[PDB]
């Protein structure tokens, strides 16, 4: 009987003495102070972490965490690659305009549409542009711009668009939140709210994944390209019947696309290794390096290197990755002349006052994990209007009625 | 205890194969499969032979009830990773080192590496062979309509570039896509005669090479009971095997069905009880 | 089922000894004897040679019950031709016709004869060479004090 | 599933149909009109028989039988054979005075003593004196008569004697009843108030045969010989040591003894074999016969095969087993000169009026089934005065005070 606080629950099938046992730390402990461990770090009694809306606490060598529900993401990246709200992944290369998440599943408030076109050579799709219908609002994702279109003429579902480092970032007060770097990658955000009432390409969001591939008319297949080719929006898209394989189709190219890729399996992601798993995000960029092969193909590099630094900043592991060489980014473009204010934040975590947050406004979700260029506004001004990128005084900054920044 | 070559035994003590309790049997149709039921809901499959596997089957009624590396079974496979003292780890070998058995284990890490890169001479051979998986020339191009080997063919290439032995984890590798072939209705007859056929031709002078061979396809010992050990809810495996009829004698060769045997001792097919020794069945 | 050849087969199959199991435990320490023990509190031994013989063994927890031809172990052993429906017998095979375990088996009758007088040729080998449980130059002396 | 209603305790464990069983007599029968056995005889449903005090009743193939509680018998038999009263069967050949009953068991109120002397040269004894001890009253049975000895002053025990067939009869108010056979056999009674309160070579009568070897210091020994040399009465006589085997030290007596003996396994008594075991009754009767060589050896024997037929009229099998050649019996010896009225009655089962009984007068057990001469009075005189042996008429017969017959 040699006890270990790490085999509590084990069984003891197959020194310390009797009554104490041993932490994994170092001497024999009682069975009340032993520590917790979580993700190759060991905490002590008492101890206090979050994970993504809540609160834990090594209480007797367990975790005695809160009881909330958080918010629900689907993500959409890079050459055809899909995470739904129950995190299931999966890959659908289609050409047409597909339903990325909706309400009006078998009457409904609102429907995100995603517009995959092709981009390469060897039949792999990327998203490109995104509609989003919230009641008889349109908004449009096109162009590293939004667009208004149909503007109804009194309901107006409030809304609210800002840009959060290098991504533009919309809002709904319903609940609705679409995250988009304005290339490719998408992350939409649900409420709590939407429990179990919403389909799509994302899944329908019910905490149990062996569903998610129902498809239009209400039936759970096994088929990547069954489910995805039941969502696409015009009846006259072709189908797609098989997912193309583009470092085969492109031999010349892999040689290249596996040695810059393979930044994330080394020594400058190593703090991220034991929170977030690098091998889903190694096979994607090696997928999207091997298939831009019409050009600018150090684009689709660096966004997928950007999609695992992400997980490492929401997960606690901030890593700066990005070199003069390797994915150089130019923030001092927006200082005024040369007084120095705006600097690159790797891992976004600055919490400044704006000219919205001045006057209570404030958001329902964490956006502070978003890579970007950041100001640091100086001490005769320190109130940072966003519709202009302008450090203001607290009083000469604008409006904001009906979404539109009025001097 | 199953070991690996062979060898069940019960509480440190060898035991003979057929062993048909109250709450478990344990049955041997293969030489090289064994078949463990039990009353509970569980059922093993424990593979000898190129390597050594395992696989485990449990009823729907059991879901959300079970603790260990294969998970908890509820639906969501987002929680599968989540340890017996609270949350859900990041890596596969974070969460199972709580579930070591024995206190005095270390502690194993991650291998972010691939063995294709590392040996140069066996890259080759895993290219050449695991393709046959995914080319339609083959009797593997039956199943790319159910099971999809574009997963099989990653896993493939990894055990053969690992191991020392590389044909024994290609073989292995390439009898796990015909297992879970035939889980799905497609049986796949003969596929090995180009590729693992280092063992077809090995089997005695009567009873030849199946794919298809099951529990209750066994002697007239068998028939005897006919009722108390068959054990329905498996799946069928490769071995050597008799045809659509002469089942098995007591020893040896595989008679036709007149002269099996009349199993008490086995008697041949000559005693007179009043019980006249016949076909099968006997004429009491 | 314990054959008169050795031959334990446990559900119509041959095992191997020793056979050690959670509720009981079958032995075989001299090819000549089988030793079974349960948990339960039954004890068994098998002779195998030269005539097959058994011994069967209660705790005093069971004492009152058990039924069989071994009696019902309460102390009186003149209830114990007593049958399972009522009323005490008068001769063994008269109360052991009650224990059959098949209803096809016809029922058996007492033998008020001698054997050793239907025999003469067998009856002074049986004199000569049993009368050593009485005399006191053998070792069998040594248990007559007991 | 082949039910037979004498296996339905057993198990069924290795025709009629469903339903139905079989019952032994015939065809198949329900499970509710199911017979019963017993001694190899078939009664059918609500069928009666009696078991010694009690009432049995064939109800669903069981017996259901009432529960009273009987008297007790202690035997003592031809050359040293005991049975005590919870039925343990036993040799002891001692020459002393030994206790047989007593109550004065570690005060007490009764005591019955047997005096067993040599008979034979073998060194066997046998029982040739009974003492009776009730209260101060002394009783002595010796010679083929009881004589009163030491009648106390005013208490006096209500006891009667009379003579029943061949056998004289003591009995008690107290519940203390003596039988005796005039030669060597004795039958004590106890009622059943006596229960776990007695002592000495016939036990202690508390329906439990594994404690009746208690010594007189109280101790259960294993040892026939141990149990019986501590009952003796006087310290000075001497100790048993073996016991004697008369047909190895008689071998010319062995060869008479067998072949006259042989008629308790033989077709005379077959009516009996199935309801009591002749076997301890034979080797009794060749024991007493090889031993019985100084002289009368035809008593010996003819005492041992009536100890056996009585056990058969008591059980409900009389048995005519006397011949002019076999133990011949002289009953015509009582009749008035030639007017024929006592008969042998080979079983006892009559009942006709004495002149105590016409006087309300009974007594507590049933002693009809003793072997002897029976009167069969006329109808102009019938009642029989027992202490004359002869047939009077109801008015002067006699006055019964004090147990002394007044004409
Ligand atoms: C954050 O969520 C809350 C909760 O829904 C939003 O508050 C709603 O705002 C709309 C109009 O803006 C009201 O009609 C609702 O009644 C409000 N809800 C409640 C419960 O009072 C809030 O707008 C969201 N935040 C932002 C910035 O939009
Ligand atoms: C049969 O037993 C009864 C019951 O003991 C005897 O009745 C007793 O008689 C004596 C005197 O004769 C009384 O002192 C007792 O009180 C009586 N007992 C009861 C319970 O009343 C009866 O005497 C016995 N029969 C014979 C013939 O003696
Ligand atoms: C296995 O399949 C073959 C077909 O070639 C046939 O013998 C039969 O269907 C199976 N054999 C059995 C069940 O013994
Ligand atoms: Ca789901
Ligand atoms: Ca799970
Ligand atoms: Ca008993
Ligand atoms: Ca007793």
């Amino acid at each position: 009987r040699a006890l270990s606080c790490q085999t509590l629950a084990a069984g003891y099938y197959h020194v310390c003495p009797d009554g104490l046992m041993d932490d994994g730390r170092g001497g024999c402990v009682v069975e009340k102070e032993c520590p917790c461990v979580h993700n190759n770090d060991l905490y002590s009694s008492g101890a206090k972490i979050k994970v993504d809306c809540n609160t834990c606490t090594c209480k007797r060598g367990r975790w005695v965490c809160t009881q909330a529900v958080c918010h629900g993401t689907c993500s959409i990246y890079g050459s055809g690659h899909y995470i739904t709200f129950d995190g299931k992944y999966y890959d659908f290369d289609g050409h047409c305009s597909y339903v990325a998440v909706q309400d009006y599943c078998g009457l409904g408030s609102f429907s995100i549409i995603t517009e995959n076109v092709p981009c390469g050579t060897t039949g792999v799709t990327c998203s490109k542009a995104i509609k989003i219908f919230m009641g008889r609002t349109e908004l449009k994702l096109e162009d590293k711009h939004r667009v208004v279109i149909q503007r109804d003429e009194g309901h107006h579902v409030a809304y609210t668009t800002r840009e959060v480092g290098q991504y533009l970032v919309v809002e709904s007060s319903t609940g609705i939140i679409v995250i988009w770097d304005k290339r490719t990658t998408v992350f939409i955000k649900l409420a709590p709210s939407y429990k179990g009432t919403v389909c799509g390409l994302c899944g329908n969001f019910d905490h149990r994944s062996n569903n998610d591939f129902t498809t239009r008319d209400h039936m759970v297949v096994s088929s990547e390209l069954d489910f995805g080719n039941s969502w696409k929006e015009a009846p006259t898209c072709p189908d797609v019947s098989t997912n193309p394989e583009p470092c085969s189709l492109n031999p010349h190219r892999r040689s290249w696309a596996e040695k810059q890729c393979s930044i994330l399996k080394s020594s400058v992601f190593s703090i991220c290794h034991s929170k977030v798993d690098p091998k889903p995000f190694y096979e994607a960029c090696v997928h999207d390096s091997c298939s831009c092969d019409t050009g600018g193909d150090c684009e689709c590099f660096c966004s997928a290197v950007a999609s695992y630094a992400q997980e490492c900043t929401k997960e606690g592991a901030c890593v700066f990755w990005r070199t003069p060489d390797l994915c150089p980014i130019f923030c001092d473009y927006y200082n005024p002349p040369h007084e120095c204010e705006w600097h690159y934040e790797p891992c976004g975590n600055r919490s400044f006052e704006t000219c919205r947050t001045i006057n209570g406004i404030h958001s329902n979700i964490s956006v502070s994990y978003l890579e970007g260029c950041y100001p640091r506004c100086p001490k005769d001004r320190p109130i940072y209007e966003e519709d202009l990128k302008k450090c203001v005084t607290a009083d000469k900054c604008g409006c904001y009625v009906e979404d539109t920044h009025y001097p | 205890v199953f070991k690996s070559d062979g060898s069940v035994l019960l509480n440190q003590l060898q035991v003979n194969l057929p062993h048909v309790t109250a709450s478990f049997s344990v049955f041997r149709p293969s030489s090289y499969h064994i078949m463990v039921s039990m009353a509970i809901g569980v059922r093993l499959q424990v593979q000898l032979a190129p390597v050594m596997q395992l696989f485990v089957t449990l009823d729907q009624a059991s879901q959300g009830q079970v603790q260990g590396l294969c998970g908890n079974f509820n639906g969501l496979e987002g929680d599968d990773f989540k340890t017996a003292s609270g949350l859900v780890e990041a890596t596969g070998a974070g969460f199972a080192n709580t579930w070591k058995a024995q206190s005095t284990c270390h502690d194993k890490l991650d291998w972010l590496d691939d063995p294709c890169s590392l040996n140069i001479e066996s890259a080759n051979y895993a290219e050449h062979w695991c393709s046959l998986l995914k080319k339609t020339e083959t009797p593997f191009g039956r199943c790319h309509s159910a099971v999809d080997p574009a997963e099989y063919y990653k896993r493939c290439k990894y055990d053969t570039c690992n191991c020392q032995n590389n044909e024994d984890c290609l073989c292995a590798a390439l009898s796990s896509y015909a297992r879970a072939c035939t889980a799905k209705g497609v049986m796949l007859w003969g596929w090995r005669e180009h590729v693992c056929n280092k063992d077809v031709g090995s089997c005695p002078n009567s009873q030849v090479f199946l794919y298809n061979l099951t529990t209750c396809q066994q002697t007239c010992r068998s028939l005897s009971e006919a009722d108390s050990h068959c054990l329905e809810g498996f799946a069928p495996v490769d071995g050597c095997g008799c045809p659509d009829h002469t089942f098995l004698d007591e020893k040896g060769r595989c008679v036709p069905l007149a002269k099996c045997s009349c199993y008490g001792l086995y008697l041949e097919a000559g005693d007179v009880v009043r019980c006249v020794c016949r076909d099968g069945r006997l004429h009491c």
